């Protein structure tokens, strides 16, 4: 699979045609980051484009349903095959940062 | 070449299970020919028919009734039993001399060499025909890693008689 | 990463005798800071111009041993023989290992080979390994291979033939 | 021992890679596959009008109607492989007669046709880049040449049609 | 067919923590749950040695809850079930339509008012579609009991024909279509032991469809051409109106 | 038919140590596990007294697993199930390939590293084929519970419609279809008990293969001429792609 | 069955065609003990050609599992009937060599 590369503040890039395109293992790696950056009622095109979030991060109790579905949209990505995920810091000011580890579909070449 | 074999090796089995006659069906047959058992060497024991031929040749008698002891469909072996030739001294059994022996305790080969290799100098006092006492003074068993090889080293050391190992 | 450095600029007997002391006046930030002298804070002085450590022996290893608690250690540079038995015996007195890679000349049993003297030294710890060409870096993918045992599940001891490696 | 030989002798199971019998033998066979194996990727390499010699040559001037019998007497390309007769072509100058041929076979008249094949593109790799092909007034196309060609060799392409030629052709010196 | 379909949409039904019951109506208690998955795989030895597999047919799931309903549940830990919002003007592009004059516009402002008040319950229902319980609603008036409730909720949604979602822990089914619902009452406690079958409505989409689910404003634009099959308008009596006199002339 | 293919494909499946589980998910525990060896004997008295055996048919064995899964399970004595090595480049033989030039090479490089993008998830999933738990793997999320880790595999190996290996103790049985899968939760307990019954797939090589099982090198160098049925091209339109232009003249 | 006999140190033979064939009863026994012998995934004409030693004798915990796959070669021969064979020393230093009794369908002409 082949995508635009985004530069490193993540907006998009033209120009250089063919070339700005991620080739591989780094193509799932800008699609997962930027899956999970995908609010859900968002896009009149996808309106369960992925999670939900206006309805997640306003509610309390849902650190469990992030996660399922940060593990739902991850796995169900073109190109990756597990997960290793869990919650690194405990909302050290309010803020909760989670760890996502993945194994894309390659590295299992041996 | 580093072989398949090191990791894995299929042979064939050879020494006749060298087992002893413990049970009841430990049988014998007496020969009086002193071919190959002589006195003290009054028996050997067999559990197959070919290595009676080996020690016997298929043409003397005794591997003959070795031959038709094994073809018994359920013959002794096959219920914890062993053939064993004997020997009774049927006319004027001539010995040959011998010459002096020195069997040695029987050595796992797992123990003894580990114990030889530390130890450098040799030393040795032995005496063959009653002659003067030899004294050996330098055996360096540290490049050994069997017991033909102690052996072939005594061997060289002890003048006036052979050693081998068995 | 949290830590407040302060460094004079002067290099060479630059002393900052000061852990920020207490001042005549104005609420006192040194001791909030840590920079305080009752505080934990370290006041490496400046050291000398310019100082030369001496060249130290493989046993150097001792100052990574007395610093990092590696469990199993590498040289990129091959041990000297005289060195061998010196490193061999730290790997028992420190409860690590030490991989260490010999090339041809090495496949004899003689005492003067240094493998075999560990061998003989029982210096279990310091394990020795092959490599033909020379090629160093078996070592460090064979130690990549070993300490590679989660010791809380079960079975998860392996032992270490016919695995691969790099 | 080539890639062939080695990628191949993986299909002796474990058994019988060490065997000194076994693994020769196998090496046999492998090895008389292997000369077929290397004849057809040498294939290409001796056969193209460059490094080819007495009768590829000869078939290459019956593919492109070329034969060495030119009937004309040319020098000799004094700097053994193979002789003919005088009014016949040393292998070298017959090679390159051959690439001139299968250039003129596709020619085009266009100096920088985009669409098709030019004129000026294929006789100058004809020449391997040593011509250079210029229009003239009453249809004359005038044509450089590098001084590594002798006068005797390019007054006889044009006295046999070789060179690629519409209607009207001529040379400079 | 893939096994990489497994995991994918193994997952693709995610619990949330608000745990609706059958439908919403969580207030009563789990006796029993389970889920039947079956598979039909066609019995004799299959044909070739080399490729002639992808024959496990799937089939629909069925979950089975039976639990019991008194007149006084209290629920352990669980949020609360709060309005799903309506995201219906998402993606609702004006400002292309015509300019029209005044009582052009506000005749069709009256025209709007004038159907609003015949499809929003239908829309209503379709933006509620999974989950009739905030659809229908709780009850509301103090006469009826829980039992009442629980009764009322459960003949509306098995009169309803529409399929509900029905939530066994760690998954929230999607589309469960009632199958059977058996309310029990001994005479010797006064609440209600009901056991309901669902069955899965699993159906996946045989056309090119580039959006997955768009809003409602672009759900018909996206549509690809939808298909009615024939019919004799000359042969039509319900309507057949005269020709207008309009047009008799012209 | 022979009495000597008995014992000859009776041990044809041997227990690994390891002891896979539902194919890799041993993380609960066997209450209890069956296997059903079925036949069909006909029935009326077999019609010569010399010759005419030969009439017990087989059956597909199905294995009966019911089994409890809990937040904690500790398992008690067994070896860790290591992945299984990737044996696909064992025969790959190159170098009788075309000597070709550079950019001529790496532009075959660039279609690789395109389609084993689109390829490589297909082929770990028919290396990975008896065994789906190492492909799906460890479910390696914090937040998932045990009983999640379960029914999310147990879903996957279900919607995968895959068939999966199977061990009972004493056999590892090869390719089973998972039959039926029911998990129950009582209201006394917070486990899982979970009946599934697997059906294997049996299938024999009718057609003459010298090579029983080679390498994916190899597998389509020795396979037979494949066959696909007829069709009319003249009468495609999801491709009619108009003639090159770089033809009609020529 | 025929097949080509092999020396004592198990090499190839050539020549003597149709006299260096073992005839049967030992090539039942050349058969056998060489289909012990045979790696699993070496031959990738055969990629389950016999018992997978590389995974067999590379992990800790094997011991039964390797004498019911040298049962299962041994038995799945062409010419065998029954095995008898166990474990004969402990792995005297670590290598364990263990004894392996077949009858083949030979010997039972009574």
């Amino acid at each position: 699979m082949r995508v635009r590369t985004l530069d490193d503040n993540g907006d998009w890039t033209f120009g250089r045609g063919k070339a700005d395109y991620i080739t591989s293992k780094k193509a799932i790696a800008q699609t997962v980051s930027t899956r999970i950056k995908s609010w859900a009622n968002d896009n009149p095109l996808a309106m369960n484009a992925n999670i939900d979030w206006k309805d997640l991060l306003g509610r309390k109790g849902t650190e469990d349903t992030i996660l399922r579905e940060i593990e739902r949209v991850v796995v169900q990505t073109d190109g990756v095959i597990r997960v290793t995920e869990l919650e690194v810091i405990k909302t050290e000011k309010r803020v909760q940062s989670i760890l996502l580890s993945y194994d894309t579909i390659y590295d299992d070449s041996e | 070449m580093a072989s398949i074999s090191e990791v894995i090796r299929v042979s064939l089995q050879q020494e006749g299970r060298a087992i002893a006659p413990d049970n009841m069906n430990a049988v014998g047959i007496i020969t009086g020919n002193q071919g190959v058992l002589s006195t003290a060497d009054r028996y050997r024991i067999y559990r197959t028919a070919a290595a009676v031929a080996s020690d016997f040749g298929a043409s003397s008698q005794e591997s003959a009734f070795a031959n038709t002891f094994f073809d018994t469909t359920p013959n002794p072996i096959s219920a914890g039993g062993v053939l064993v030739i004997g020997y009774w001294r049927s006319a004027s059994e001539t010995v040959a001399a011998t010459s002096a022996t020195l069997v040695s305790e029987q050595t796992s080969e797992s123990v003894l060499i580990p114990l030889l290799n530390a130890i450098n100098d040799g030393s040795f006092t032995i005496t063959v025909d009653g002659g003067t006492e030899q004294e050996v003074t330098a055996l360096d068993f540290t490049g050994v890693s069997e017991l033909s090889e102690v052996a072939t080293i005594l061997n060289s050391a002890i003048t006036g008689a052979t050693v081998s190992e068995d | 990463n949290g830590y407040f450095k302060v460094t004079s600029s002067t290099t060479g007997a630059t002393s900052l005798l000061s852990y920020l002391g207490v001042a005549t006046s104005g609420t006192d930030i040194s001791a909030v800071l840590g920079m305080n002298s009752e505080s934990g804070a370290v006041l490496t002085q400046g050291t000398d111009q310019v100082v030369l450590p001496a060249e130290t022996k493989l046993e150097g290893i001792t100052a990574i041993k007395s610093e990092v608690n590696i469990k199993g250690a590498m040289f990129i540079d091959q041990i000297l023989d005289a060195d061998i038995p010196g490193i061999a015996s730290f790997a028992g007195a420190n409860n690590m290992l030490v991989y260490e890679v010999f090339d041809t000349g090495y496949l004899s049993k003689n005492v003067s080979n240094p493998v075999w003297a560990v061998k003989l030294a029982g210096q279990s710890n310091f394990r020795c390994l092959l490599s033909k060409s020379g090629n160093r870096k078996f070592a460090a993918t064979y130690m990549a291979r070993m300490h590679t045992v989660l010791f809380s599940g079960q079975n998860t001891a392996i032992t270490m033939q016919l695995k691969e490696l790099s | 021992m080539s890639d062939f030989l080695n990628q191949y002798l993986l299909y002796l199971i474990k058994q019988y890679y060490e065997k000194p019998k076994a693994n020769a033998e196998a090496q046999l066979l492998i090895s008389t596959w292997e000369t077929y194996a290397d004849f057809i990727a040498n294939f290409g390499n001796n056969f193209d009008i460059d490094n080819a010699e007495g009768e590829v040559l000869d078939l290459i001037g019956r593919i492109l109607d070329l034969s060495r019998q030119v009937n004309d007497v040319i020098p000799a390309s004094f700097f053994t492989s193979k002789v003919y007769t005088d009014y016949q072509l040393t292998d070298t100058q017959y090679r390159k007669f051959l690439k001139v041929k299968a250039a003129k076979n596709i020619c085009s008249p266009y100096l920088a046709s985009d669409e098709k094949i030019s004129l000026q593109q294929v006789v100058f790799d004809a020449f391997d880049g040593r011509a250079y092909v210029v229009d003239g007034k009453d249809q004359t196309l005038r044509l450089y040449v590098s001084p590594s060609i002798d006068d005797d060799e390019l007054r006889l392409l044009i006295n046999l049609d070789i060179l690629p030629r519409p209607i009207t052709f001529r040379y400079i010196i | 067919m893939s096994l990489v379909n497994g995991m994918v949409e193994s997952l693709n039904n995610t619990k949330s923590e608000t745990e609706i019951g059958i439908g919403g109506y969580r207030l009563f208690a789990r006796v029993r749950e389970t889920v039947n998955y079956r598979n039909i795989v066609p019995t004799d030895t299959l044909e070739d040695g080399s490729s002639s597999t992808d024959d496990i047919i799937n089939e629909p799931i069925t979950v089975s809850i039976e639990g019991v309903v008194s007149n006084l549940f209290v629920e352990e830990r669980q949020y609360p079930q709060l309005v799903s919002r309506d995201f219906s003007a998402v993606g609702e592009i004006t400002a292309l339509l015509p300019a029209k004059s005044q009582q052009q516009i506000q005749r069709i402002s009256q025209i709007d008012s004038q159907i609003r008040d015949a499809v929003l319950a239908a829309e209503r229902a379709e933006r509620l579609a999974g989950k009739p319980y905030e659809f229908f609603g709780n009850s509301g008036n103090s006469a009826k009991t829980e039992q009442e409730k629980f009764i009322d909720f459960m003949e509306a949604l098995y009169f309803s024909r529409r399929p509900t979602e029905v939530s066994v822990n760690f998954r929230d089914y999607k589309n469960m279509a009632l199958v059977s619902f058996i309310p029990v009452r001994d005479n010797n406690t006064k609440d209600t032991r009901f056991t309901a079958d669902f069955q899965q409505i699993n159906y996946s989409t045989l056309v090119y469809t580039p959006v997955s689910s768009p809003s409602k404003s672009v759900s018909g634009k996206v549509s690809d051409a939808s298909n009615k099959g024939g019919q004799n308008p000359e042969s039509n009596e319900t309507g057949e109106r005269s020709l207008l006199s309009s047009l008799v002339g012209g």
